[PDB]
This record gives C-alpha cells, sequence and structure tokens, in this order.
C-alpha cells in the first residue's frame, strides 16, 4: 500500500509514443543515461536519431565526463571549458571514448553535442552554485581539531584511548587545507538544486553539513 | 465555442524539462527555524514559503524543488492539499495534459 505516489507519478512508460518504435526500446533507455531531465518527446525523438551503425544499441550504463583524462565532475566551475571526452561504461564491460564540444546550454542545464553522430549529452547537474553555501560553512569547517574532544564524541571512544590507530593526521591536515574544492564537487555531485531566488533549500544544506562537520 | 485550425511539423519538439522515474517525495518545513520532516498532516494551509519538495527517484539522483503553492483540494474527494515545485520549464506530462508545474497530493 502507497499515498497518492510512485504509482499516478511513476509514468516511465516509452511505448504508445507519437512515434515510438518497439524496435528502438533499448535504444531508447540507452539514450536516457545521455540526455537526462528532458521530455519524453525529445529522447524518444533522439533515440529515433540514433544512427543503427553505432554501438549505442548494446546495454548502457552511468557516462562520466573526462577532460584530458583528467575526469571533472564540477561542471559549473568547468562548463566553459570544454570536456573533450565521454566515457561510456556499457553493461558489456566495454569502454568507449567521444569527442564532445560545448554548444547552446540552457540557463539550468548544459547541453554537449556529440559531432560525429549528431547526438546530444548532458551531465547530472543544473549548474547551481553553490558559493553561498561553501561560503557560508567554510570557516566553521576550518576550525576542526584532529585530536580535539568533539572529533572524539563524534567517534564511540573514550578519552583514553588513543587516535593513533588510524593514521589519519596528515591527511586530516591535507583535507583541511583542500576542504573547498572537495565540498564544492560533492555538493555539486549529491543531488540537484534548481532553486533560483530563494535560499531555503541552500540553508537547509548549510544546516545539514553544519551538524555534522566532524563526520565529513 | 470556437476553434482554430493548426498545422503543425515537429521541426523542433518543445525543450523542457520533466521528473521520468519519480518514486515517493518527502516534504521538509521551517517550521521552527529547524528543518523537519513533515511527511504528512499538513492539516493547515501553511502561507510562507519555507518549504522544499525533494523528490526522489531509482534512475538517477534525488532533486531538490522549492515549493511555489499549496492548496488545499480533493483528489479522490477527500482533505488533499495541492503542492507544486517551482523550476524555470519543469513541466508534467500526466493524462496527456502538459502541466508547468510538477504537482502531487497529500492524501493524508
Amino acid at each position: 500500500i502507497e499515498d497518492f505516489n510512485f504509482s499516478s507519478r511513476y509514468e516511465t512508460d516509452y511505448k504508445n509514443l507519437k512515434d515510438a518504435d518497439v524496435s528502438r526500446l533499448r535504444v531508447y533507455k540507452n539514450i536516457e543515461k545521455l540526455l537526462p531531465f528532458y521530455n519524453r518527446e525529445t529522447i524518444v525523438k533522439y533515440g529515433n536519431l540514433v544512427d543503427a551503425n553505432n554501438t549505442l544499441y548494446t546495454k548502457d550504463l552511468v557516462s562520466v565526463v573526462p577532460m584530458k583524462d583528467k575526469e571533472v565532475i564540477s561542471d559549473i566551475n568547468k562548463n566553459k571549458t570544454s570536456i573533450n571526452k565521454l566515457l561510456l561504461h556499457y553493461s558489456d564491460n566495454t569502454s568507449q571514448t567521444l569527442d564532445i564540444k560545448y554548444l547552446q546550454d540552457f540557463s539550468k542545464v548544459a547541453e554537449y553535442e556529440i559531432a560525429n553522430t549528431k547526438l546530444i549529452y548532458t551531465p547530472n547537474t543544473l549548474l547551481h552554485s553553490y558559493n553561498n553555501i561553501v561560503k557560508a560553512v567554510l570557516n566553521d569547517l576550518k576550525s576542526v581539531q584532529y585530536d580535539s574532544d568533539a572529533v572524539r564524541k563524534v567517534l564511540d571512544i573514550s578519552s583514553n584511548i588513543k587516535l593513533t590507530e588510524l593514521y589519519l593526521d596528515e591527511q586530516f591536515t591535507k583535507t583541511k587545507a583542500n576542504i573547498e574544492d572537495s565540498l564544492s564537487k560533492l555538493l555539486s555531485a549529491d543531488a540537484v538544486i534548481a532553486e533560483n531566488s530563494n535560499s531555503i533549500i541552500d540553508n537547509y544544506v548549510i544546516e545539514k553539513i553544519k551538524n555534522n562537520k566532524e563526520a565529513l | 465555442d470556437e476553434k482554430k485550425d493548426d498545422i503543425k511539423e515537429e521541426k523542433q519538439v518543445d525543450k523542457k524539462l520533466e521528473l521520468r522515474n519519480i518514486s515517493n517525495v518527502e516534504l521538509y518545513t521551517l517550521e521552527n527555524n529547524k528543518y523537519r520532516h513533515v511527511s504528512s498532516l499538513s492539516s493547515v494551509p501553511t502561507n510562507p514559503e519555507a518549504y522544499f519538495m525533494k523528490v526522489k527517484s531509482e534512475n538517477f539522483k534525488d532533486v531538490m524543488l522549492p515549493v511555489k503553492s499549496i492548496e488545499s483540494a480533493r483528489k479522490d474527494n477527500q482533505d488533499v492539499y495541492k503542492i507544486v515545485g517551482q523550476a524555470n520549464d519543469l513541466i508534467q506530462h500526466e493524462n496527456n495534459i502538459t502541466l508547468e508545474n510538477y504537482t502531487y497530493y497529500l492524501p493524508k
């Protein structure tokens, strides 16, 4: 039993569309990961535009976006620069790369076009700025000591038991130094934020990180 | 009672945002200056805009939507509050009609 969701809102059907093709069902399913956040009409149109020669027919999994093998994640920080490569990890454990160019992004979603097969790639981020959140919570994260009392309280540890069994102090200092980029990438890759004017969701994220800063 | 005849070729289909595999959705609020999961029992239409819609799925990550309006209604002749998320172009294709924002109904 459920309560007014997951059934009426499910609506994942790709059959019986205006230009639906039974043969290209797995083609549509593969192209879904390439072009999220879009309407079913656009996705079926692009699936029909798929050439039968290319290897998009076989089962597909989540793509990743490397720039000359750097494997960028923060799309907002690198949407302007070209993410030249785009890996396609198929379910067959076969790896293919494709040339990628940046062209005609929306205010929220960024569109990348594949030159060879006239297809479109989009990443899993709405290019929302996390500068507000990171600036709000940065100096709070910076004031944490590896051998302090709060860090011990976060663990299920007593005051007597030492921390030398972890071997993480130098890396703790390192991640204190570079918390900016890591936090920005984590905020970019954890969820999707569509906020435009208000700040309630940003403040919620700030509260969530602030509540568990030592654990983070 | 007049209709206009239209000829249309889909040279460019409508390019808008949609959630295709949305599972159950939560709901949060700032009722007491802290973000609490008000999973149900929206007895009164809370007029401020301190709610956000954290939809969840299984084919990809969760999406967060600040709410636009809360309205009482009767989806199945029951006390039901209609809630809508806000985005630049998000649409919901339900029952062969297009809705300019995502909407779901609280039954309880």
